[PDB]
């Protein structure tokens, strides 16, 4: 992750806002309809457009993202807590991860088009793929 | 298997897909996102950064190639596996693509449509587009099985 | 997609296989190597540890029900779409088990034919076992294409 | 990596010993016999069974393994030079690594059947992933 990366991903973050909860709900509307498979983790969850518990789910990936854009330089302790949640409880295939990612790009890209460059669409990627490696590194 | 209102959404969607620019910005961006991707495009000369990607003639010219091909595929949904015949034979036996590099181009493929149609490109609309990119990847990958 | 000195081969150790062990071996490895596998597996009870894992009954009497699709898919290679077909809608459209896993219990079933093998199980003996392990993770993996 | 991982790559290291090189051209050349596109990486060499070229090569990937073992505790400054060559000159697909660790993997459990017990596996297979994590890192 160069000087770059990070500069390009707390801008594009930056431009995200308020509308952080509104778009975590929206990459996870994107995974549950594009990747039926993803939907088997939430079966307690109402899954239809605009659930108090997909909108309220949403706030909290987003949140724990920005979290993790502000603690980019030391990821695997901020995240701690999730890393052991979805590893050792959740049991969350790597490749759902993944899945996410290209989901929450897909948001990204369709609405902030003029910060979505190749070059911030990568380094975003490079971070994503951050966060999804400190979530599945407690493997046991 | 797409049903007839997403196949319906999908249509019109790509009828306002500009057919010159979107293939050599998804080749363009696959360059730049996964850089190991250039060693299969040695031939085609500088893209040493972003910049030199994106504004590569011969990415733009082979991604109008790409493009036109993703256009084929959505004309015959129904027999995927054969459209993609040859291409399969080309990329797997004479190129030697990993598989797994079809499976990025196309996701790099529904982020430049993100990225151009925004609203419109919501999220029952991306399920369909992944529908179709996932059975063009796997109809390019069939002369590995 | 085998040559027919392949075709002995394989059939060859696979005949010295012990066809009540080597399918819960190469189930336990999956759930250990690979820890989230172990979420469709609640009611197997303690996978907590190697061990535990291993010495599971029904670990053993299940990986026994793989192990003989594995059989009956090295009888019907030709026909491995239809072998599977049925498991493929359990599998894919019951359980939404994600296809990638397919590959990972497969090519550990090549980890356990191995270390039961030794030097009988030499490069191409193993090249050979790679085209049936993939052919039966692309045959169960059907129903999502 | 946990602690009791490096304790079971570090006793699996010691039964390879001086097998290290006759080990790491036979990954290679189950690699080559598995996988064909990987011989691609290779125009100039001869790549059949008992080649001076899988033999040289061979050693060299089993040198690396060797060297990372004993710093497993820092492994991205350790093979930094050779992080260079795979993703800058080489730009080898990231899948090549799963291929050649795989077969590294399948080596070890035919030489080593006492020792490649679950658990010893499950721990190789990780150590493995990370030296794959480092040499698929420069990517730019
Ligand atoms: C997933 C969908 C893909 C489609 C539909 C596609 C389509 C095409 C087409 C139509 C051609 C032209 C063939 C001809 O004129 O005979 C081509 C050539 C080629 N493709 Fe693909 N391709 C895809 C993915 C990829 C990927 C992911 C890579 C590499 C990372 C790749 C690398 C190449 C290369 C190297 C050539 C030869 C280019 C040249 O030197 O002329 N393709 N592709
Ligand atoms: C365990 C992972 C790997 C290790 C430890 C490894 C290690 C090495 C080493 C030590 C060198 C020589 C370094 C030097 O001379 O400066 C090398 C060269 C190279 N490696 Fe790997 N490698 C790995 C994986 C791969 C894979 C997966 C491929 C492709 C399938 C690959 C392709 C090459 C090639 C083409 C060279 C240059 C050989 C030459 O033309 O002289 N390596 N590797
Ligand atoms: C598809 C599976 C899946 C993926 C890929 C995934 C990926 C991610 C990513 C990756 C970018 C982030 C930042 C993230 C963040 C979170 N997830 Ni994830 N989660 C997933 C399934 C869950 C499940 C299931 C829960 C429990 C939800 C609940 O509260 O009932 C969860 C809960 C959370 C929580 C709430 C913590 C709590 O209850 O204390 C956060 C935050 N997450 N998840
Ligand atoms: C990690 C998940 C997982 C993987 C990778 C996997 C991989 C495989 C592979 C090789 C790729 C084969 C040949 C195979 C074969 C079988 N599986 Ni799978 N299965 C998996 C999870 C299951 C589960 C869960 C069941 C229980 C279904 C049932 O009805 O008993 C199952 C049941 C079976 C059964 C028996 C079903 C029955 O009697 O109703 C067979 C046979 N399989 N499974």
């Amino acid at each position: 992750l160069s000087p770059a990366d990070k500069t390009n991903v707390k801008a594009a973050w930056g431009k995200v806002g308020a509308h952080a909860g509104e778009y975590g709900a929206e990459a996870l509307e994107r995974m549950f309809l594009s990747f039926p498979t993803t939907k088997t983790y939430f079966p307690h969850f109402d899954l239809s457009h605009g659930s108090a518990q997909v909108k309220g789910h949403g706030k909290k990936v987003a949140d724990a993202l920005t979290n993790a854009v502000a603690h980019v330089d030391d990821m695997p302790n901020a995240l701690s807590a999730l890393s052991d949640l979805h590893a050792h409880k959740l049991r969350v295939d790597p490749v759902n991860f993944k899945l996410l990612s290209h989901c929450l790009l897909v948001t990204l890209a369709a609405h902030l088009p003029a910060e979505f460059t190749p070059a911030v669409h990568a380094s975003l990627d490079k971070f994503l793929a951050s966060v999804s490696t400190v979530l599945t590194s407690k493997y046991r | 298997h797409l049903t007839p209102e997403e196949k319906s959404a999908v249509t019109a969607l790509w009828g306002k897909v500009n057919v010159d620019e979107v293939g050599g910005e998804a080749l363009g961006r696959l360059l730049v996102v996964y850089p190991w991707t250039q060693r299969f495009f040695e031939s085609f000369g500088d893209l040493s950064t972003p910049d030199a990607v994106m504004g590569n003639p011969k990415v733009k010219a082979h991604g109008k190639k790409v493009l036109g091909a993703f256009s084929d595929g959505l004309a015959h949904l129904d027999n995927l596996k054969g459209t993609f015949a040859t291409l399969s034979e080309l990329h797997c036996d004479k190129l030697h693509v990993d598989p797994e590099n079809f499976r990025l181009l196309g996701n790099v493929l529904v982020c430049v449509l993100a990225h151009h149609f925004g609203k419109e490109f919501t999220p029952p609309v991306q399920a369909a587009y992944q529908k179709v990119v996932a059975g063009v990847a796997n109809a390019l990958a069939h002369k590995y099985h």
